[PDB]
């Protein structure tokens, strides 16, 4: 469903749409008013569509015959397609100037917000929905905007991920049980060399920038690192990649993989669980928002930070979270400070360990002293 | 194994070191609890034999430096530094002993400058507190949040402090001979944890006259003279150490400082005594003036019918020399103080060779000379750097800016200053740590002695120097922080905080003024705040424009206009609070409304007059808010005034609907009584917004049409109604049993005060029908319940002295004023 | 209780010596004149022996004013929401500001002796990179108004006095290669929260002047504080002279730049946000002046906010000249189809009215005056 | 409830009664053998008034039993020591105390 909306909602990868004319070749030719030319949404493979149930929504790709999905600008709301050109074109439509309305080639229709409002919109923040209006209002003029390279970059990689794990996860679940014992495999192969190469270049895509860089500079990848880390939370990523280590670690180990998926991709069950884990951390690293998402599944890590698979993957996710989110330590109870010092008494003396309780003690420059308490009380008095 | 092995097994150095980075963070930000633990783990032997340890490697050595730090030093050095900022000044004899100068003889306008941090210093700084780490005595009989808070463990300062300077010296001459085996690893290593140790020794005050002489010897030989071999400015050090040696720098820097606000504190004591002593002679002569002077005598007088703060502006109005008629004051006097004038700028060195010959040229010099050797790469160290480098050139503007929080007190004083200082340094401590019941029980215990603390209330000009208010408010800040959604954790510090805020602004105007600039800050607080019970954070609002008509002229329209719309919420929802503990659900909040009520009427009433400005404005929104007056007035679908009222008692008479049927728990709300309460409120209100009579009669055209639309929406009648309700008079029955109702289950005289208050100032008595048409129903019963009441039994009783209050502020008032 | 209460002699010492320290410093040390910028600006901005060497490289490492520049711009470019308020930027920025500019038949050959002396007191910053800090605190302000915005333009005044060519320059190719739009946003933000004149404002400041509030210890007679009308008004002067000062000179290349960028990929255009901010000040004069319509003649007060409300219009009418002269064809044909006109229109309405209003009184003439080099 | 054995006895005619000050230069250790307190690195004698319980009730009965200038190994059991609240931080509940307890002097 089409909606209006306002703040800081929109500067995210949701409200980015493609002006895809009819014609194959000089696509990129100015736009002139009143020619056919369909929309599509970018994050979600969609093009908006005039649907008979439900009026004004998004069709698959399979199903936008140029009828009910083709728009046609206007200058004006005055009653009046214009022939191609095979060239650059005249430019005629401006960024930010020269006001358009957008009138349906077809049926004739605008676009308007819909005017009653809901009692959940009479006591929380506005969100027009979109009618595709018989005439509309005054103000139906639509402003176009420029939006930059790299978020509409990341915006169509967010629709190819997404949809890539999105099969990955439908392809575990199939043998999720129903061991596979001697036979065959349960049904279609495993996309392995696909899901391992997105996850490297994702890896690459969110690793940091270098520490000898030009300190001005750097920063400036900062800002882009969390822009981009926020739009990828913000499209649902960081939701499904946490799926995807839920759905892996019911297996202990690679043979017991096997047996359920196949001796294929037991090889390389390690690999992917490693990798995913640097996946989450690249993600979630700096990000004090992004990290206050492990605030409500804390156990979640900390049940898991035992699993010999990858060890030094949670244990970074695990120093992610803490370095960034002051509240977590407030979560932080006796069972979990127990569960990180039994780390050092069965995976030996790593310093990281010390890492994750020097974090624990203080956040912020503020004392917790609910936390203090219990690592010099579980782990000072043993001197073991 | 030995640990001097580790200097060769880096992989246990590593562990071992962030070993030693744990002990810190365990015991860091005051958790001496914790740092009396790690006295067994690592004792005082280990510690001092590790300082002088010259093969432990490097991130061992400062480790173990920084542990000693944090375990024996940060505790009492950060409650110390707080207090650094602050200037209480006795006035003693050896007060008086300080001087700008040191005595000498090489010139009148200035000797040769002092040596820093040598000599007297009187300023009050609260002793430290330490206590000796022993394990095996008897566990404390009080636990957690009831036990006094735990002391920072105990070391042997005064060895210690020999120790440092022993060991400073060693590293000083050891860096002259530029060995090739620095100890630690490396000349960082060898430096940094043995000037993080001096540096934290210097800013508590451990070390002695003496040993700053040493301290300043090492530091530069030839320039700190009293009348290799290198200072410690000439050993192209690295950039680590030259933030340590900043740091070491801006303690004598402060030092000079706080010599001037002393020295500046003892020439007011020389000062004042000749001051007083001369305008009192002159007060003498004045009198007898009468004998050679006529009525012209007003212009010498106006000094003594003048208060004395601009009588002290005009005795030292003679500073450019063209203003000498309005300073009575002799010439000598005169020049005593442009002389202590000439050596203040002297001793700033305002104005009157490669030698500094002083500490603000030295470090000046050696500020620039770093920065032009080379390209300093530390951010905090360019900062720390420019940030003494400013300093030694504005020495006049420090000292401006020390000033405000400069204060002197009286000497019989101190016992309560010290005890009050203890205090404020628990709550400065308490801003840096996470909200718990031990923590809690804390600054509740500490703002009850600052109640108990005469000081509070004998100089709260000091009190706001201190600026305690901005603390406390930023730990209110804090604790509706924690819980900002579901639920404010720890109520009883959070009454106790409030109830020190209220109290706090009630002591001067000048102390309600400032807290007044904190309004808007509280009131966005104020949004969840509504979950507390007593002294909320509302009140702290309300106190802070009570009875003040310039604060309240001044207070801001959105302020009053995000109180209505929240007042708006509290009619049109129901109370959270009254959900939780099992309330029946109405439709409105009247406890809430009734808080947001009495502040509105504090908004707008001052001194008995009404405030148009805020009147016209808050009325405004009431009118475009028709929700706000509740369930009566609403118009759509509403009911009568009166009509709220009979079915208000009803639920207050019928159990199971006043409150969750399952006081008793001292505070139980009473939903009839809190709904016949809350038109009382609204209506005060509008009774004491009501145009004046000045303004009626001068026809102002808003102010009659604020009035008209007023009683346009009140009806007549439903006042009648009320206020001829009959009372639950308490009688007498069942062998002398006095039957008194529940005061807050039952019909009280406040109610019908808002009444009558209310008929009085807006619509009023005009004719004998209307007032005896009111008086035989409403006021009459009144008066013989009040007559049958009046023996001596019920005469003790409230009710008979709530018609006694009542009487005597709404009927008989207005019957006076209606005599004729 | 001024007859009846208790003199000076019988105070007690430690309460005597207290407000006698506010005194002190009050009459000897805010008096009190010290001439230092100039002097530490000369030696932080002196090479003391490192070039005698001559490093084949010649690597030319920082100076020490360039250092404390530089750092500066860095925590000035800190990825950070809220720019905090620092101390030693707001004393360092104001050193700055005060060791540029120093400052009958005078002639031509001594004045451009001070000319070219100042000149060379901005020389001493400009290329040390000052310039670029000035705009980066700007963007980083956020349009955030405060006392750390306010010593910024503060400093990019005093370093532009005279509108030096170079400065202009090297801000607008600092602009253009770095295609930040976060300096017009702040710029923007800035200027519209500029305040107005109040009529609510002033008639609860003309009651709380007759209630006449007095302290308890002690009394002060007609208290001068914090003035609620036209607060700012010194922060909004010196963002208009900063914008003026931006274009003086006919710098063509900046006026475009001010109307339109075409680097940043969304533009803002300050001619006719500036032309909003003289609408919402032509209305606040318009009704203030509605307010002594009735009445006969103008206090003292209100004649304070006149002086300096015109001044604040007149600074604004000197950065709306010097967008348009040159002549700039791009600003001249946005402030013709701007709203520029209706401003106009109400301050001719307000003079008309106003000359006469203040023609039949003598004691006005000092704020005639500055309505007619106003108009 | 305590074990005592000596070590370096002294005179053992004159005991701390109640009324007078305990002087003693004592040695804690924890039973697997890790010393956890001393007064030797402290170098400083731990003086405790007798009878107000201050310190733990193994110590105070067992300081009794030796005279001035007596070394004695104490054993403590945990009953008699601080049990299982322990010594939060330091001790680990339900631990036996052994203390090189030496009473040097008296006053």
């Amino acid at each position: 469903l089409v909606y209006y909306e306002g703040g800081a909602v929109c500067t995210h990868a949701r409200s980015l749409w493609r002006l895809e004319p009819l014609r194959i070749s000089w696509s990129g030719s100015h736009l002139r008013w009143g020619q056919p030319l369909r929309i599509r949404h970018v994050t979600t493979g969609r093009y908006l569509a005039l649907t008979e149930d439900q009026g004004l929504v998004v069709v698959d790709a399979c199903k936008a015959h140029t009828k009910a999905t083709s728009f046609c600008f206007r200058v004006s709301k005055e009653k009046l397609p214009k022939r191609d050109v095979e060239g650059m074109g005249p430019p005629e439509i401006k960024y930010g100037e020269s006001l358009c309305f957008v009138q349906h080639v077809a049926s004739g229709l605008w676009l308007t917000y819909a005017a009653p409002d809901p009692k959940a919109l009479r006591l929380g923040v506005l969100k027009k929905k979109a009618i595709l209006h018989q005439e509309g209002h005054m103000d139906d003029a639509l402003f176009l905007t420029r939006c930059q390279q790299e978020e509409s970059q990341a915006a169509r990689m967010i629709h190819s991920t997404a949809g890539l794990y999105n099969q990955f996860i439908k392809g575990l679940d199939s043998f999720s049980g129903k061991p596979r014992g001697s036979g065959p495999p349960a049904g279609p192969a495993l996309p392995i060399e696909a899901v391992i190469l997105s996850l490297q270049d994702l890896i690459g895509y969110f690793e940091p920038p270098s520490e000898e860089l030009q300190h001005e500079e750097k920063q400036s990848k900062l800002r882009s690192l969390r822009n981009r880390q926020s739009l990828f939370q913000e499209e649902g990523m960081l939701s499904l990649v946490l799926n995807c280590i839920d759905r892996l670690n019911v297996y202990t180990t690679a043979a017991h993989f096997a047996e359920y998926a196949g001796e294929e991709a037991a090889e390389s069950w390690k690999e992917i669980v490693n990798l995913l884990y640097e996946l989450l951390a690249s993600l979630i690293r700096g990000n004090r928002a992004n990290c206050a998402l492990f605030s409500t599944n804390l156990d979640w890590v900390v049940s898991k930070l035992d699993r010999l698979e990858a060890s030094s993957g949670i244990l970074e996710v695990l120093y992610c979270v803490l370095i960034e989110s002051p509240e977590v330590l407030n979560i932080i109870q006796e069972n979990h400070i127990k569960s990180i010092i039994s780390l050092l008494d069965k995976h030996g003396r790593n310093h990281k360990v010390l890492d994750v309780l020097c974090s624990l003690c203080v956040c912020n420059g503020v004392a917790v002293r609910s936390n203090q308490d219990l690592i010099t009380e579980n782990l000072l008095p043993g001197r073991e | 194994m030995d640990i001097l092995e580790l200097s060769e097994r880096l992989d246990l150095q590593r562990f071992h070191s962030h070993t030693l980075r744990l002990y810190r963070a365990v015991c860091a930000l005051g958790n001496n609890r914790v740092a009396h633990a790690l006295c067994s783990h690592v004792d005082q032997a280990q510690l001092l034999h590790a300082l002088e340890d010259a093969h432990l490697p490097g991130p061992l050595r400062a480790g173990y430096y920084d542990l000693l730090i944090s375990i024996h030093l940060e505790s009492a050095c950060r409650s110390r530094r707080s207090m650094l900022s602050e200037y209480i000044v006795p006035l003693t004899p050896e007060t008086r002993a300080i001087t700008l100068f040191p005595p000498g003889r090489k010139g009148g306008n200035a000797r040769r400058h002092g040596l820093p941090g040598v000599g007297v210093t009187t300023s009050l700084r609260p002793p430290h507190h330490f206590s000796p780490p022993c394990f095996v005595a008897a566990l404390p009989a009080a636990g957690v949040a009831e036990a006094p808070a735990r002391l920072s463990p105990a070391i042997p300062l005064e060895a210690l402090r020999d120790k440092a300077l022993r060991m400073l010296g060693e590293a000083v001459r050891d860096g002259g001979q530029h060995a090739r085996d620095p100890v630690g690893g490396s000349v960082e290593f060898q430096f940094v944890p043995v000037l993080k140790l001096v540096s934290t020794l210097l800013v508590m005050g451990i070390f002695g006259d003496e040993d700053v002489k040493q301290i300043l010897k090492m530091i530069e030989p030839e320039v700190f003279t009293e009348e290799l071999e290198e200072g410690l400015l000439q050993m192209k050090l690295p950039e680590s150490v030259k933030l340590q040696m900043c740091n070491l720098l801006e303690y004598f820097c402060d030092q000079e400082l706080q010599h001037r606000v002393e020295s500046l504190a003892a020439f007011a004591e020389r000062y004042v005594d000749k001051l007083q002593a001369n305008q009192r002679s002159r007060y003498a002569l004045l009198m007898r003036a009468f004998t050679m002077s006529a009525a012209e005598t007003a212009r010498r007088t106006r000094e003594f019918r003048s208060p004395p703060q601009e009588q002290i502006n005009m005795l030292l109005h003679f500073k450019d020399e063209a203003d000498e008629e309005d300073c009575p004051l002799p010439e000598d006097i005169r020049q005593d103080l442009q002389d202590f004038h000439q050596d203040l700028l002297a001793h700033c060195g305002i104005q009157l060779e490669k030698k500094p010959q002083s500490l603000q040229e030295l470090v000046s010099h050696m500020v620039v000379r770093w920065a032009q050797e080379d390209y300093v790469q530390s951010p905090e160290l360019v900062r720390a750097m420019f940030s003494l480098l400013h300093r030694q050139y504005d020495g006049l503007g420090e000292l401006l800016r020390a000033l405000p929080r400069a204060y002197t007190i009286s000497p019989s004083s101190v016992e309560d200053t010290m005890s009050l200082l203890e205090c404020l340094g628990q709550i400065r401590s308490l801003l840096i740590v996470q909200m718990g019941p031990q923590e809690e029980n804390l600054m509740i215990q500490s703002i009850g002695n600052i109640m108990n603390n005469k000081v509070f209330y004998q100089h709260p000009n000091l009190m706001r120097a201190l600026g305690m208010h901005e603390t406390v408010m930023e730990v209110m800040v804090n604790v509706l922080g924690g819980g900002e959604t579901k639920e404010i954790r720890f109520p009883k510090m959070v009454t106790s905080c409030c109830r020190f805020l209220c109290y706090f602004c009630r002591i001067s105007r000048q102390n309600q003024r400032s807290m007044f600039d904190h309004l808007s800050y509280l009131l966005e607080n104020s949004g969840i705040g509504l979950g507390m019970q007593g002294s909320t954070p509302l009140d702290v609002a309300a106190a802070s424009v009570i009875d003040n008509n310039e604060l309240a002229l001044a207070l801001q329209e959105q302020d009053l206009e995000k109180v209505v719309s929240y007042l708006a919420g509290c009619g049109l929802q129901s109370c959270p609070m009254l959900l939780a503990k099992g309330y029946p659900d109405i439709g409105w909040n009247p406890c809430g409304g009734e808080r947001y009520l009495d502040f509105l009427r504090f908004a707008v009433f001052v001194n008995g007059e009404s405030v148009e400005e805020n009147a016209n404005v808050v009325v405004r929104l009431l009118i475009r808010k028709p929700e706000c007056f509740g369930p009566a007035l609403r118009g759509e679908g509403g009911s009568g005034l009166l009509a709220a009222i009979e079915e208000a008692i009803r639920i207050s008479e019928d159990p199971a609907r006043d409150g969750p049927g399952v006081p008793p728990e001292e505070n139980r709300v009473h939903l009839g009584h809190a709904i016949m309460s809350f038109y009382a409120a609204l209506i005060d209100l509008l009774g004491r917004c009501a145009p004046e009579m000045h303004l009626i009669q001068a026809g102002k055209g808003e102010a009659l049409r604020i009035r008209a639309i007023l009683r346009s929406l009140v009806p007549l009648d439903d006042l009648v109604g009320i206020i001829s309700l009959p009372l639950q008079i308490p009688t007498l029955g069942k062998d002398g049993a006095l039957v008194q109702p529940k005061m807050s289950a039952s019909f009280v005289p406040d109610h019908k005060a808002s009444m009558v208050l209310f008929l009085d100032r807006v619509y009023g008595i005009e004719n004998q029908d209307f007032l005896l048409h009111v008086l035989d129903v409403g006021f009459l019963p009144d008066m013989r319940a009040a007559a049958s009441l009046d023996t001596a039994t019920f005469s003790t009783t409230e009710m008979a002295l709530a018609l006694n209050r009542y009487l005597c502020l709404a009927v008989l008032p207005l019957i006076t004023k209606c005599a004729p | 209780a001024c007859f009846r209460m208790t003199p000076l002699y019988n105070l007690p010492t430690h309460r005597a010596c207290n407000m006698f320290l506010e005194s002190y410093k009050a009459a000897w040390i805010l008096t009190e004149d010290h001439s230092f910028e100039d002097r530490m600006i000369d030696d932080l901005s002196k090479a003391g022996e490192q070039e005698e060497e001559e490093e084949e490289v010649e690597e030319k490492k920082p100076d020490p004013l360039h250092q404390l520049v530089l750092h500066f711009s860095r925590t000035a470019l800190t990825e950070k929401s809220k720019l905090d308020e620092d101390y030693l930027y707001m004393a360092y920025a104001d050193i700055m500001a005060k060791s540029c500019h120093l400052e009958v038949e005078v002639s031509f050959e001594e004045k451009e002796m001070e000319k070219q002396r100042l000149l060379y007191q901005q020389s001493r910053l400009h290329t040390r990179g000052a310039a670029e800090m000035v705009l980066q605190m700007i963007s980083a302000c956020k349009g955030e108004t405060g006392a750390m915005v306010s010593s910024t333009l503060k400093l990019g005044i005093s370093i532009l006095n005279g509108g030096n060519a170079e400065v202009q320059q090297k801000m607008l190719d600092y602009l253009k290669d770095k295609k930040e739009v976060g300096f017009f946003q702040s710029i923007q933000a800035l200027m519209q929260t500029c305040s107005v004149l109040d009529l609510n404002a002033f008639e609860r400041q003309n009651k709380a002047e007759g209630l006449g509030m007095v302290n308890e210890d002690g009394t002060v007679i007609n208290r001068q504080n914090g003035e609620k009308v036209m607060a700012d008004d010194e922060f909004t002067q010196d963002l208009f002279r900063f914008l003026q000062l931006l274009c003086e000179g006919h710098n063509n290349d900046f006026q475009n730049y001010l109307r339109t960028q075409t680097g940043n990929t969304t533009t803002i255009n300050i001619i006719i946000c500036t032309v909003d901010y003289l609408l919402r000040l032509q209305e606040s004069i318009s009704d203030f002046y509605w307010y002594y319509s009735g009445k006969d003649v103008i206090e003292e007060q209100g004649k304070r906010n006149f002086s300096k409300a015109m001044s604040v219009a007149k600074q604004v009418f000197n950065s709306l000249t010097e967008y348009i002269q040159g002549p700039c064809t791009g600003n001249q044909q946005s402030l013709a189809h701007s709203r520029l006109w209706d401003a106009v229109v109400g301050f001719l309405h307000v003079f008309a009215h106003m000359m006469m209003k203040l023609a039949q009184d003598s004691s006005q003439i000092e704020l005639l005056k500055e309505l007619l080099d106003l108009q | 409830g305590v074990e005592i054995e000596t070590i370096s006895p002294g005179d053992g005619r004159t005991f701390p009664k109640k009324g007078q000050t305990c002087v003693v230069h004592y040695t804690g250790m924890l039973q697997n053998g890790k010393k956890f307190d001393s007064s030797r690195d402290r170098n400083k004698p731990f003086k405790f008034r007798i009878g107000k319980q201050e310190v733990i009730k193994g110590f105070e009965e067992g300081a009794a039993q030796m005279s001035l200038g007596q070394r004695a190994k104490l054993t403590c059991t945990p009953d008699v020591a601080y049990g299982a609240t322990g010594h939060p931080g330091v001790i680990p509940p339900n631990a036996t105390l052994i203390f090189d307890v030496e009473l040097l002097n008296l006053e």
